[PDB]
């Protein structure tokens, strides 16, 4: 009866899961990103000049 | 000169901001729609343009609004050829060297927000939004556009709201 905590596992579904949690991460970590760099654009073109 | 850049300014439909009576800015129209500066409070001379909804640009510190056609029939002319030399606007001359404006000290201050910058051509070349203290002259904080359509606002460093 040792009942490892990390047990309860399904392969499938917890990966299912892994997506529902920290792939919400993933997709904001690459829109701040991508706001980053809009926003180094925006300034790149106004110090253009 | 500066008779006549006076003469342009008040045929071209240009209101002072009121606000209690007292002279807070200026605002124009320029290319058929109505700028002002966002730091400045209070409402345009006009009640016709009055009437238009403003959109706020933080970065800035402008604000914007459409101008119905008919009255877009009359507006300021915007060019960008903007080479070195000396223009003219309100309170006299503007020295234009390495990109920036500069203006003898004790011209301007507090409340001349808004006057724009005219070349030989009483074409707008720049808008004036404040200003600093630099000795001898002052160097006002515009914005300008290229040839490009690209906004850049030159702000000295410490720049006071003027």
């Amino acid at each position: 009866h040792a009942q490892t905590f990390t047990a309860a596992v399904s392969k499938t579904a917890w990966t299912w899961l892994t997506s529902l949690l920290g792939g919400s991460a993933v997709i904001i970590i690459i829109g701040l990103v991508l706001a980053t760099i809009v926003a180094m654009y925006v300034l790149t073109n106004q110090k253009h000049n | 000169k500066r008779q006549r850049m006076v003469m342009k300014l008040e045929s071209d439909k240009t209101f002072p901001i009121m606000l209690e009576g007292k002279i807070n800015g200026y605002a124009c129209v320029v290319g058929g729609k109505l700028f002002r500066p966002m730091h400045v409070e209070g409402k345009i001379d006009n009640d016709v343009l009055a009437a238009l909804k403003t959109k706020k640009a933080s970065k800035y510190d402008l604000e914007y609004a459409d101008v119905p056609q008919n009255m877009r029939a009359d507006t300021f002319k915007y060019t960008h050829e903007k080479p070195q030399g000396y223009y003219s606007w309100h309170h006299g001359a503007v020295q234009y060297e390495n990109g920036r404006f500069t203006v003898p000290k004790g011209v301007g201050a507090k409340g001349d927000s808004g006057r724009p910058i005219l070349d030989n051509q009483g074409r707008v070349v720049a808008i004036v939004l404040g200003g600093v203290n630099e000795g001898s002259r002052t160097a006002l904080s515009v914005v300008m556009w290229n040839e490009k359509g690209v906004t850049v606002k030159y702000t000295p460093e410490n720049c006071e709201q003027w």
